[PDB]
């Protein structure tokens, strides 16, 4: 009660007043005071009081302590020192009570009450002073221990004030105690528990730290150092950490006075050994902290080196260690000028001193650790020098030469160093005893760096050994974060090698270690997400996709993944790689719902996710080490590395991950047929490997590049790359090729390394491909058998070596699945060669062996399984089995055809999600042949889905960037085009149900008055050109019409036409260099006549009667009625598959139906009664002659990689029609979508003739062209451009984007100043009139699809692209350009360009050699 | 008749996205306990 407490306080005050007036000893009062104290103790349970009450209690307590001291002083207790000691214990009891009261009041104290708490703090300071004053004179451990209890009580009260922000008051209370402890002599208080002293100093130091009195607090740290004078430096390791934190605050604030005061300057007279130990601890604490601490560490090492006496052997060891630290500092900072010694010189001197030192049988462990660290940092610094010299060499050069000069004795020497460091650390740590090192945290950090180095140089096994040692250290250190991280690293590495069981065990170990960590720290979130990612990967490997996808979706949806740290960025890379791994799976694996959920995250194609992973990795490289290691630009950037332990590991880890991601990108893109991008990534990786000087990765990427060059059919460059690989391998083993003919068990650098074995096997595979390409059979076959024999042996050696490394008893359940792709490719090549040789039964057995091999591994080796199924179907094929499935012919799985259809369906759904460019076309066209008119919609869909697949992949990737860049800036049309081009927009069902409704929707999207005709060649032996033409006509509100034209049985087959076209081009090349004028013109005339005959053959023999499937359908009802009658009338004459839509299209052109066409149509469509069918067809034509009238529509030609070369627009039937070309039907749909959303102004409004940019004679090689076009182009209104000079790229970008027309009269397609990437990086709003040579030509290299700049223009959104199909001369093309421009521009508004294109085709002298060259890509355009 | 020969119009002499800028590590808050 307040009044009651006041009355009690009044009683205490009155008692004190009476005691003051009491001269006679108040011994009885002291006894009464003890009773009052007892009452307070009983009330102490409650611990509730006001502030004046607490103040009055303090006053009464003061009198009690005074009486206790007075009694102790009085001879009564003066002689009875035990009574004086008991009096001291009584005062101590009062002190304990005071401490309890203060804690209770402080806890109850509110923010506002702090003012009274400050008054209480003043009393507490006086109490602490009284306690220390009483402590004075104490003798004996118990007396000093009692003094320690007084300090501990004060420390408890001090924390209360510290928490109450009364840091000044808290520091003041601690100051007296701390001052006494700081100024106390050594060994005065040996008993006092150090942690108690730490607590007391901690509060004051932190207070002095937070208050900003860092200077003042630093001095108390010296008193803190002085207080623990006899205490071991292990206790002193807390002041050291506190000190560096104090100095860091000065560094952040820019204060220099604190940095001036160092340890040698501070103590100035401690013993050299302890002073050096404290300097070492300070250096360790600095190396633990982040930010740039180069100069501070340099100063600490300088004083350490000064201390170490070189004459004394122990001083020699100390100097060796300090020289290692100095090498670490100099190895990333430009401090050589002050020290006049390079990092390499310091490390070599340190290594010499270490070799001189002999251990004392108790410091042998630290000797091992120091030698290992010195070797590792020697390697690191020499590698840094090599990288710097590589950057300088590439800067001066700013290829193919350094690539073969990597292996030098330096690599053997540089590596030996790393293996010696690993052996030393393994010897130190593998024994049971805990290593007796100074900082086991440095053994841990250096082991991490060594593992990163081993992974970077492509030695994963030694990295696994290092990580096991790191796990041992972390278990010994009782640090669970490091244990979990090391276990995650081991699991990821083991998954990369291909062993899932050991990965599962180490993932369980990681989770078990993860349970210990606090579930709030960021490290816990990192490790938990990493563990979930590894579990997702393991499920993906163990065919548990459903559960695995859920984990991935949980990982991706976790907001913690998008934090701003380098560890999170590295985690996201693996998330994207796992997304790619899941997206590479067929559709049968996961449900549609989960497929949509996975694709809704932002990545559609595996190549997209892998490219995003590559970009993130390079971004991390930029953030960590700058851009010198990636780009060789002169002084690109100079970001400091900022080495703080984790940065050093992350540098090497990111470099290794960039190399690995570049391998997956190259392999995946080359597998799909996209060889240009694959070569770009392969060359970027080779450049990186050249800078880093790593022969192993250079050999691997050189083999990949050789494979790509074989794919592009460039044997010379491929053989050059293979020779470089052979030199690198023969140098690596030293420091028919001889690396073959080895025992199944061997330990040569090549045999003990899985990476080198893979490189050798891939080399053998590519050499076999070259021999097969160069016509050398019986040798490529032998190399393929070598690969077949070698892959299982390498797998068994990898299994045995992993078993030896990880020390398990149970061998892995399955051999690592890392050479499965190589073996499957070898099987594919062997079966494909066996196709050519049906006589040899061995390859027939190889087909089945490969089929079992790929079927035993589902769904991993799906593309190779699809290839083997296609080859099996082709083998079962051997006038055809497809004749029964088509309505027109030239004039156990049930049956064979059904089994072929089932196998091809399995192959299709095995590759449909991410199809290779060639295999997809092969399967689609073969399946269309097998199906025919049995499933017309399926046949039409298959024929549509076999043209421009690489263009589809490139458009998907381009749409991702357009979406990513828009998201960065901030999309509906882009999403719709993505859905249109996606391989995963299908529903769930059996083939072809899902594929059909999709194609039916696409057909329903056709624009009105447009005919889409797809001309594809069916190939019965991949790598060749077939003689069967597949024609599919698509029109709105009309069922698709498909036909097959076998041209092989008759003379003049489509292959002969292609050969003649190639011969014409070759002869033109040769004739272009003739100096004579009378021979040049004769050759040109002969070639023109040959090409005219070729076009006539195209119209007459290649197509035949089926030339009317490309003409507009009649809008008059006559053909409809005639077809309606003739369907029923011809079903009786032997027409197996009646089609009204076919008859309607063919009869719409009854005027041009020659009697030979009618004869062929009747004799093929109705073979049982040919004469009668001919009679009815003739009667129908007679009724429809004249009655039909020409329509007004447009034709789009979709041709495969072999048919774009031929000039189809120049045929007599098509010479009076608007005909354009498009890569695919999906592109016409995309044009419709873009026009709907108003993103194509030219296709919507029209070309404005006042907006034209012209490039005329850039390099001044042509004078007739300039003299013919300069005045005409300049005189036009509103036309700008260049003439006589090359145009700047930012000019031509504006020309394409901000202009309606773009005329180019020069050499080629202008690729020198307008590359494909440049145009693809912008939106095309102009009609590109490229009048160069081969401007609209697609270069077909090998079996790859055609490549050219026209595809870039179309994917950029160009309305129409006009270009020449073959090389042209100058004067004739000048004539054609003049005619076209005059006719189109003088025709007034609303003039279609295609009509005048075909009209100006009659302008050149060589009508067919020059005029037939121009073609059109896109949609018709007209002026506004 | 035969005119002079005509000179040919032939010339006769994939981008890896530039690395993006990743944000720097977020300085994590540096815990004084009771007696
Ligand atoms: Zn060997």
């Amino acid at each position: 009660g307040p009044q009651a407490v006041a009355k009690l306080l009044i009683k205490a005050s009155a008692v004190l007043s009476k005691s003051m007036e009491a001269p006679s000893p108040p011994l009885r009062a002291l006894y009464e005071s003890c009773q009052f104290f007892l009452s307070g103790l009983e009330r102490g349970t409650k611990r509730r009081y006001r502030l004046d009450a607490i103040l009055s209690l303090f006053a009464f307590l003061g009198g009690y302590c005074s009486l206790l001291q007075q009694l102790r002083d009085d001879g009564v207790y003066g002689g009875s020192s035990k009574q004086q000691q008991s009096f001291l214990q009584m005062y101590f009891q009062g002190l304990h009570l005071y401490t309890v009261v203060v804690y209770d009041f402080a806890q109850g104290c509110q923010i506002v009450d702090l003012a009274d708490l400050t008054q209480l703090v003043d009393s507490c300071k006086s109490t602490v002073v009284w306690m220390l004053e009483a402590l004075e004179g104490l003798s004996g451990q118990e007396l000093t221990d009692h003094m320690g209890m007084t300090a501990s009580y004060t420390s408890n009260l001090a924390y209360s004030f510290y928490s109450h922000k009364l840091y000044a008051e808290a520091c003041a209370i601690s100051e007296p105690l701390c001052q006494h402890l700081g100024l106390v002599k050594p060994g005065t208080y040996p008993e006092v528990p150090p942690e108690k002293l730490h607590r007391c100093f901690r509060l004051q130091v932190e207070s002095l730290k937070k208050l900003g009195k860092q200077a003042q607090g630093c001095k108390m740290v010296i008193l803190w150092l002085a207080a623990l004078q006899p205490c071991s430096p292990e206790h002193m390791a807390e002041p050291v950490t506190f000190w560096v934190r104090v100095k860091m605050d000065a560094a952040r604030a820019g204060d220099k006075e604190l940095q001036l005061k160092t340890l040698r300057d501070s103590l100035s007279g401690w013993d050299p050994e302890t002073l050096a130990l404290l300097l070492r601890e300070e250096l360790q604490a600095y190396k633990a902290v982040r930010a740039d601490t180069g100069q501070e560490r340099f100063n600490i090492i300088c004083d350490l080196l000064e201390l170490s006496p070189e004459e004394t052997p122990a001083g020699a060891w100390a100097r060796a260690t300090h020289l290692v630290e100095l090498a670490q500092v100099l190895c990333y900072h430009d401090f050589t000028q002050q020290t006049n010694c390079s990092a390499l010189d310091a490390i070599r001197e340190a290594l010499q001193l270490l070799d001189s030192v002999r251990p004392e049988a108790q410091a042998r462990d630290q000797l091992l650790d120091d030698k290992a660290q010195a070797l590792l940092w020697l390697y690191i610094c020499t590698l840094e020098a090599k990288m710097q010299e590589g950057i300088e060499r590439d800067r001066r050069a700013q290829f193919l030469y350094s690539n073969i000069a990597f292996n030098l004795a330096a690599d053997a020497a540089q590596s030996k160093c790393l293996d010696q460091a690993l052996a030393l650390w393994k010897e130190l740590l593998t024994k049971g005893q805990a290593p007796a090192v100074r900082c086991l945290q440095q053994t841990a950090a250096s082991l991490q760096i060594l593992a990163a180095l081993y992974q970077l140089v492509a030695k994963p096994m030694q990295a696994l050994e290092v990580l096991l040692l790191l796990r041992i250290v972390s278990e010994r250190l009782k640090d669970h974060s490091k244990a979990a991280g090391s276990s995650c690293h081991i699991t990821q590495l083991l998954l990369t090698l291909g062993c899932p069981s050991y990965a599962q065990l180490h993932l369980e170990e990681a989770a078990s270690s993860l349970k210990h960590l606090d579930q709030t720290t960021d490290t816990y979130l990192l490790l938990s997400l990493t563990c979930d990612l590894l579990r997702s990967q393991l499920y993906w490997t163990h065919q548990k996709v459903t559960k695995g996808v859920s984990l991935l979706l949980s990982v991706l949806r976790d907001p913690a993944l998008q934090k701003s740290s380098k560890a999170w960025y590295l985690l996201r890379v693996q998330v994207l790689q796992l997304v790619a791994a899941y997206l590479s799976l067929p559709s049968n694996n996961l449900s549609h719902s989960l497929w949509e959920q996975l694709c809704a995250q932002g990545w559609q194609t595996p190549e997209i996710a892998l490219i995003d992973s590559h970009k993130l990795l390079r971004s991390i490289i930029l953030l960590l080490m700058g851009s010198d290691i990636l780009s060789t630009q002169k002084a690109a950037v100079e970001t400091s590395f900022l080495d703080y332990g984790e940065n050093l590991v992350q540098k090497w880890q990111v470099l290794s991950e960039v190399l690995s991601c570049s391998e997956k990108l190259v392999c995946h893109l080359g597998r799909l047929g996209s060889v240009s991008e694959a070569k770009a990534f392969c060359l970027e990786a080779l450049k990186l490997t050249t800078k880093l000087q790593i022969p192993r990765q250079c050999a691997l990427f050189l083999v990949l590049k050789g494979e790509l060059e074989l794919a592009r059919n460039d044997i010379d460059l491929c053989q050059s790359d293979l020779q470089q690989v052979l030199f690198l391998l023969e140098s690596c083993t030293e420091f028919i090729p001889n690396f073959l003919s080895h025992s199944p068990t061997c330990d040569c650098s090549l045999c003990a390394s899985p990476v080198l074995t893979a490189v050798c096997l891939r080399w053998v595979l590519v050499t076999a491909g070259v021999r097969l390409a160069m016509g050398h059979q019986a040798q490529g076959l032998d190399l393929l058998q070598v690969v077949l024999k070698g892959c299982p042996e390498a797998a068994e050696r990898l299994t045995q070596a992993l078993q030896a490394s990880l020390n398990h008893k149970t061998p892995p359940s399955l051999v690592p699945s890392l050479l499965d792709e190589i073996l499957a490719q070898a099987y594919t090549l062997l079966a494909l060669e066996g196709l050519n040789q049906p006589s040899n039964e061995s390859l027939q057995k190889v087909l089945q062996s490969g089929l079992k091999f790929v079927a035993a591994r589902i769904p991993h080796l799906e593309p190779w399984r699809a290839s083997l199924l296609l080859i099996w179907a082709l083998t079962k094929l051997g006038t055809q089995l497809f004749a029964s499935s088509w309505g027109w012919q030239p004039p156990t799985g049930l049956s064979t055809l059904d089994s072929i259809c089932d196998s091809l369906s399995v192959a299709f759904r095995g590759i449909s999600h991410c199809p290779p460019s060639g295999l997809y076309a092969h399967l689609c066209r073969f399946l269309a042949l097998c199906l025919g008119h049995r499933d017309p919609y399926a046949t039409a869909f298959l024929v549509t889905e076999s043209v421009s697949i690489t263009c589809r992949h490139q458009l998907l990737t381009h749409l991702h960037r357009q979406l990513s860049k828009a998201q960065k800036h901030r999309d509906v049309p882009l999403a719709r085009i993505q859905r249109l081009f996606s391989f995963r927009a299908l529903e769930s069902g059996h083939f072809p149900q899902p594929e059909k409704e999709s194609f039916q929707e696409r057909l329903a999207l056709i624009p009105s008055g447009v005919t889409v005709c797809v001309l594809a060649l069916a190939t019965l032996q991949p790598g060749t050109v077939g003689n069967t033409l597949l024609l599919t006509r698509l029109e709105k509100d009309s069922p698709p019409v498909s036909v097959q034209i076998p041209t092989g049985q008759n003379k003049l087959h489509l292959r002969s036409v292609l050969n003649e076209f190639d011969a014409i081009q070759k002869a033109q090349k040769e004739n272009s260099s003739c100096t004579d004028k009378r021979e040049w013109w004769t050759g040109r005339l002969a070639l023109d006549h040959r090409m005219e005959v070729l076009i006539a053959s195209l119209e007459k023999s290649v197509l035949g009667c089926w030339k009317g499937l490309l003409l507009p359908s009649s809008e008059e009802p006559g053909p409809a009625q005639e077809a309606s009658r003739l369907q029923e009338l011809l079903q009786d004459c032997g027409w197996k598959y009646p089609d009204r839509t076919l008859l309607k299209i063919m009869l719409s052109g009854a005027g041009a139906l020659t009697p030979q066409d009618i004869q062929a149509l009747a004799y093929g469509l109705c073979p049982t009664q040919p004469e009668r069918a001919q009679e009815l067809l003739n009667e129908a034509v007679g009724r429809l002659q004249g009655l039909t009238v020409p329509s007004n529509s447009h034709l789009v030609l979709v041709l495969d990689k072999d048919l774009q070369k031929l000039p189809w627009e120049s045929m007599p039937s098509l010479q009076a029609l608007p005909v354009t070309r498009l890569p695919s039907f999906r592109f016409l749909l995309s044009y419709s979508i873009i026009k709907e959303y108003g993103a194509s102004p030219v296709l919507s409004q029209g070309v404005d003739p006042r907006s034209t940019f012209y490039v005329l004679n850039p390099h001044n090689n042509l004078s007739s062209t300039e003299e013919q076009f300069r005045a005409n182009f300049s005189s036009e209104a509103g036309w700008r451009g260049v003439v006589g000079e090359v145009p700047r790229p930012e000019q031509v970008q504006e020309a394409l984007t901000k202009h309606d027309l773009y005329i180019y009269a020069g050499h080629g397609a202008g690729a020198r100043f307008l590359d494909g990437q440049a145009v693809l990086r912008l939106s095309c709003r102009a009609v590109a009139l490229l009048f160069g040579s081969s401007s609209a030509a697609l270069a077909v290299h090998g079996n790859l699809e055609g490549a050219g700049i026209v595809l870039k223009y179309i994917m950029a959104g160009c309305p129409l692209f006009l270009g020449n199909l073959w090389d042209v001369t100058d004067r004739d093309i000048d004539r054609y350009t003049e005619a076209l421009l005059q006719g189109w521009l003088g025709a007034g508004p609303g003039a279609p360009l295609l009509y005048y294109v075909n009209q100006a085709r009659q302008a050149p002298r060589l009508k067919y050699l020059i005029g037939a060259a121009p073609i059109a890509y896109g949609l018709p355009v007209s002026l506004r | 008749e035969f005119e002079n020969p005509e000179v040919p119009r032939e010339d006769q002499q994939p981008i890896i996205e530039e690395p993006s800028r990743l944000q720097e590590s977020v300085m994590e808050a540096s815990a004084m306990p009771p007696p």
